[PDB]
RNA sequence: GUAAGCGUUGGAUUGUUCACCCACUAAUAGGGAACGUGAGCUGGGUUUAGACCGUCGUGAGACAGGUUAGUUUUACCCUAC
RNA sequence: UUAGUGACGCGCAUGAAUGGAUUAACGAGAUUCCCACUGUCCCUAUCUACUAUCUAGCGAAACCACAGCCAAGGGAACGGGC
RNA sequence: UCUAGUGCAGAUCUUGGUGGUAGUAGCAAAUAUUCAAAUGAGAACUUUGAAGACUGAAGUGGGGAAAGGUUCCACGUCAACAGCAGUUGGACGUGGGUUAGUCGAUCCUAAGAGAUGGGGAAGCUCCGUUUCAAAGGCCUGAUUUUAUGCAGGCCACCAUCGAAAGGGAAUCCGGUUAAGAUUCCGGAACCUGGAUAUGGAUUCUUCACGGUAACGUAACUGAAUGUGGAGACGUCGGCGCGAGCCCUGGGAGGAGUUAUCUUUUCUUCUUAACAGCUUAUCACCCCGGAAUUGGUUUAUCCGGAGAUGGGGUCUUAUGGCUGGAAGAGGCCAGCACCUUUGCUGGCUCCGGUGCGCUUGUGACGGCCCGUGAAAAUCCACAGGAAGGAAUAGUUUUCAUGCCAGGUCGUACUGAUAACCGCAGCAGGUCUCCAAGGUGAACAGCCUCUAGUUGAUAGAAUAAUGUAGAUAAGGGAAGUCGGCAAAAUAGAUCCGUAACUUCGGGAUAAGGAUUGGCUCUAAGGGUCGGGUACGAUCAACUUAGAACUGGUACGGACAAGGGGAAUCUGACU
RNA sequence: GUGGAGGCUCGUAGCGGUUCUGACGUGCAAAUCGAUCGUCGAAUUUGGGUAUAGGGGCGAAAGACUAAUCGAACCAUCUAGU
RNA sequence: GGCGAGAGACCGAUAGCGAACAAGUACAGUGAUGGAAAGAUGAAAAGAACUUUGAAAAGAGAGUGAAAAAGUACGUGAAAUU
RNA sequence: AAACUUUCAACAACGGAUCUCUUGGUUCUCGCAUCGAUGAAGAACGCAGCGAAAUGCGAUACGUAAUGUGAAUUGCAGAAUUCCGUGAAUCAUCGAAUCUUUGAACGCACAUUGCGCCCCUUGGUAUUCCAGGGGGCAUGCCUGUUUGAGCGUCAUUU
């Protein structure tokens, strides 16, 4: 009964949600995410996990500041305001 | 022959989930959770229950009064009366015997 | 379960607010390529995995 | 080939000691000033059973000389000790059972236990049930005391080293058979995970050096050198002789 | 000799084919058909994996050497009947 | 009675903690015999229920070069085709 | 002219699509459905009613943990799903719904995980968790530029995380909704924290009296520090006690049956959390001084280390009376109305039994080379810093009074349809409550409350199957092999071999009996006696005798085949 | 007589999984169904928490188990490996 | 790679980035990781008024449109198969 | 002879090839150098008169302000003074702001929407208790300040 009845015995989550990635990879008994490396400082990445990088990298989100960075570089990082020509 | 339920979310028969069946004014049964029972205080010396002390859980030993937790005797709600008697006697007697040892050494050392 | 956590309940509420069909005025709008919802989710078929 | 049982035993996730019900470490009082210049009285308040240990223990209580305080210690009880019993520890103490005299203070043929081999270790040699150390003689000049240890061995320690007088309680424990895998089971249930024991010769050769074959047999010899390594050491390590003991040890 | 028309057994032991005895019989003849016949059976034997003995081998392991335990699938199609 | 049991023993190649010999009790262990019991068999028959069957509705799969009558011949030495 | 990703029949080729097989196999476990009405276009299945059946309290019942996530409830509604159907649905669409000081989390720590200091490591990071570290905050205040320093004093654990089943402060009844409730409404309580006033108590003997004592009380100072207890604990056995359930007698009510019989069959007669007055086995005290030894348990332990005895103190588990509380709730009757619809009356009483069931508990015993968590938290005690009365003080562990009590969860299933198994899978998945009879028995069979009546149907009844049964005469000849099935079977009485580690073997083997009815006998409790008995009460057990029957009776269910020997491993 | 021990025994639940080498074997099911069986107060059964991680663990030892995967798991890459 | 610009003897929806579309999406797996399919009505919705059969869905007419041999199962509309 | 099988064609079907398209991809070239403790990349949850998603955004929430243009957005509804104007608009540009809970994540923690300490202020007759609001408390290191410690050490006291 290594198959079906054991799958019936299967009901306790090894993994739950993580607060840095939100992916349900936070091993409770180790206290680590299997995807971001929480609660470590760094973010978990590998150059064999190219797809993983591509999935979790810059630009898959809002870039709440970084789009405006390039706009602002174009305008030369200016202070002040307009003058009502 | 009505059958009843744990009145809470713990379904296992542990010491903190003792129930007692009871018949209510509806004519019906209900399960009524009973708290664990208190164990009497003991004398620190012999290890025996001591009397004139209420039997309670230890924060009910806060809400109750000094009359329930104590007796009118020295070493009141802490030691047995007989152990008290014993140590009183022992105190008196070995103090006297220390006096006697002192004077024996006194007279001996003074003679020699 | 009954004894649950607020995060779970939060995600559940969000799911419940997602689980309903398209608006037909969105079906009416200009240049529209949507006919139906395809992020639709039913407890019998697929689980959230939370 | 695999790593074998004796090698897994050293990481020890499951092989660690089951150390719950043990009342504490059974060490002697510390050797501060009162012990090494006079004596001091405590009282055996209660004898109890230590789990995993066949020799009982004796919750003794002393007084702190430096503070209104009641530092309680744990001693291994010798045969004859009882409750309410005054224990005298120190140098000018008297030679009766339960006292903690030093070996320069005891004479020859004296019978002690829970002895130190280095003063200040707070308890060592002769800690198990039924066992004792025998004083042999002295060399006060070069203050050293010869002692016979239960192995049958001879050792030379500081005469300033301590030791309780008498023999440890619980003696005659192994004079009785168990009859039962269950008795053994519970014993080790409280000691550690070293029970049951499978035989390498019944294992497979991936699992043990003695393993494998179309019969249970060792093949090479079961006498291994001490200059062997982890995974080679399964049998009789560094054995000088072998087989049945045909006469005196001649030690 | 013509003759295969008709028949040619029940059992003890053996996994047995083969053999060897008991007995009846009219007779207890030999063979073939993918050494007939496993989507017809059985699975006792050999012939996976567990295990034991002996001998051999330093050893893992070997043995037409013995012993014991060990999943036998599908037809509703064409044909034949 | 190639089985079983007791005995014999120049034992291919028994044998002593590679444990030897024995052994009450125990055993979903292996084996033989006896009593009872029986459709295991002589030697087969009958009954019951659900199926198969017919019908309404629903409705798959394995497989498929093309396909589907035989004999013999020869042939890659056993063919549905020649 | 140039240039290529340039031409397919194949590659068990890739992707997609389509077929024959084939309207075929097949939709068959879980004892089982039928009649009518209503709706609707349409009913084998939806709804109702009637009937027949099942699960049969170790249940297809009622509630939960993990998990699931809104399936919960309602309205509409049937294109797809519910391997037939569909007017129905865990489906589709639209909405609604989960109320806490007292239930949990939060707190505590367990196994353990893991920073700091430090040390290793090229480095990601590893070790270690009190460590070779200068590792901090607790109280009284003192001043009255003034907030909080300075006056002191105290102490040295030395992060944090870790249990929705462990420990732990405190809530119950009735009612109520489409769906929630120990949460909401009404009523009645408790706890923590913080404020504070009066009363009470106490004091001129400054911080209480009584008691021989056990110890009692409405209260009746007490810092630092320190000691002790509770928290805090295995398992089994039998005994006692209690609660609830079961059984039962009378009586007051309603329903049922009633050709006949039946003072009959069924059912309601209930009382919470909390508070007060009382109540216990154990234990302890006083008087007293035991052999002719006595007391006493089911179980044999206790006594000059002071028994029996007489008298008394305590623990309040637990019960009883009262309050809460009859005003609720329940059972009935009567009179009213489109109706919101009620309105008014009565009863709601007194008991008995038991190796009964479950459970809790108490005192004992037995087992161990096994002696069966910790911490938080709380309390008490020793001690005596300090502080206070008299024309007035001190106390707030006594009573009363005041305020507040957050955050998150809370619906529902918990499984032959809500979890996991690709699914509406005969699988698997932790647990609590548990009626009557038979019977040793939460065995099997039947039934009540509660719940289901679901699994594609109809007509026929061939072979073959699967599952279940029987078969003369024989009785393992069958077969590798007695595989399979059969016989045996419970209980009482009798009888019991070899061998043996002397404990067993042994239900050895092997035999007899067993129903129903009418009788008998024996086995018990409570009360009565100046300083041999008698009256009353009530149980199930055992043995026996007549009578009887189509020699039947552990009448169904349930329920061992045995013996002689060997090889082997001692056993579980 | 009492008493009520035991890794005792019969035998429910429960845990298991002997035999039928039964059913099913394009199944109810990627190991189930039915009967027959073993054990059933202990080396018992079991939930939750916790530790052990791949030449590593764990193993009353079968080369067994380590997420339907084990005589060395799974994922990706080296890798369009030869 | 990022930001911004331009180009091509390149691919032209089984091609070209896995992704011309609500694509690192749905979905699977405990998890690491894995990882799709899916473009076109018509110039313009003018997306079929109204009648009739039917319980309705739909049908037959009507009508729009250049065209319903363009009717959201929409450009054309092959083959297998029917 | 039908039926049936097969073949061919017409029409209808299944199905989605072929053809023709194309806000995409790929490759080459050119140019520029710009994330973050002043809190990034990313994640979670949430915001629209009527949205699930995408894109946008953060309780000032498909956006505010400011600037420029110059009267639309559009599926519906609504709005109109907003039209010879400090002014429409899912507009473009963007220099001022908001920037939930998180995250290097920084008061301590975390499977808890958990538990604290300090300052200011308000209420509850309150330094202490409760609640509300505002502001704050990470670590290592640098320079500097203040307070220190140590017979490590100097001088000078009487």
């Amino acid at each position: 009964g290594k198959g079906t009845p054991s799958f019936g015995k299967r009901h306790n989550k090894s993994h739950t949600l993580c607060n840095r990635c939100g992916r349900r990879s936070f091993h409770v008994q180790k206290k680590t995410c299997s995807s971001c490396g929480y609660p470590a400082a760094k973010t978990r990445s590998y150059n064999w996990g190219a797809k993983a990088k591509r999935r979790h990298t810059t630009g898959t989100g809002r870039m709440r500041y970084l789009k405006h960075v390039s706009r602002r570089f174009k305008n030369g990082f200016q202070t002040g305001s307009a003058s009502k020509a | 022959a009505q059958r009843v339920t744990f009145r809470r979310r713990n379904p296992y028969n542990t010491r903190s989930n003792k129930i007692k069946v009871v018949k209510t004014p509806g004519g019906i049964l209900r399960a009524q959770h009973v708290k664990k029972l208190a164990t009497r205080p003991k004398c620190g010396d012999c290890g025996s229950a001591l009397q004139g002390i209420s039997t309670l859980r230890p924060r009910q030993y806060a809400t109750v009064s000094k009359t329930h937790k104590t007796v009118s005797r020295a070493y009141g709600g802490s030691r047995c009366a007989n152990c008290v008697k014993e140590r009183i006697i022992r105190a008196f007697l070995i103090e006297e015997q220390k006096i006697v040892k002192k004077v024996v050494k006194e007279q001996t050392e003074a003679a020699k | 379960a009954a004894q649950k956590s607020f995060r779970i309940k939060q995600k559940m509420a969000k799911a419940k607010k997602q689980n309903r069909p398209l608006p037909q005025w969105i079906r009416l709008r200009t240049n529209n390529t949507i006919r139906y919802n395809a992020k639709r989710r039913n407890w019998r078929r697929t689980k959230m995995n939370i | 080939g695999r790593v074998i049982r004796n090698q897994r035993k050293g990481a020890g996730s499951i092989f660690t000691s089951h150390t719950r019900l043990r009342q504490g470490a059974a060490k002697l009082r510390t050797l501060d000033y009162a012990e090494r210049h006079g004596y001091i009285r405590g009282i055996v308040k209660q004898i109890v059973h230590d789990s995993g240990r066949g020799a009982p223990l004796a919750k003794v209580v002393f007084r702190d000389p430096y503070k209104y305080r009641l530092r309680e210690e744990i001693f291994i009880a010798n045969e004859g000790v009882h409750t309410g019993q005054f224990i005298y520890a120190g140098k000018k103490a008297s030679l009766n059972v339960g006292n903690v005299l030093p070996l320069g203070s005891v004479p020859e043929g004296t019978i002690v236990s829970n002895v130190e081999e280095k003063p200040g270790d707070r308890g060592a040699l002769a800690r198990a049930s039924g066992n004792y150390v025998i004083i042999i003689g002295h060399n006060p000049d070069e203050n050293k005391t010869r002692v016979r240890l239960p192995s049958g061995a001879k050792k030379v320690i500081s005469s300033d080293a301590r030791g309780v007088i008498g023999v440890i309680a619980g003696g005659g424990r192994v004079d009785k058979p168990l009859l039962k895998a269950g008795r053994a089971f519970h014993k080790y249930r409280l000691k550690r995970n070293s029970w049951p024991k499978t035989r390498g010769v019944a294992m497979n050769p991936v699992d043990h050096p003695h393993g494998g074959g179309n019969h249970q047999h060792i093949g090479k010899a079961s006498t291994i050198s001490r200059g062997a390594v982890s995974g080679q050491k399964a049998g009789l390590i560094a054995a000088r002789r072998t087989g049945l003991l045909r006469g005196s040890q001649k030690t």
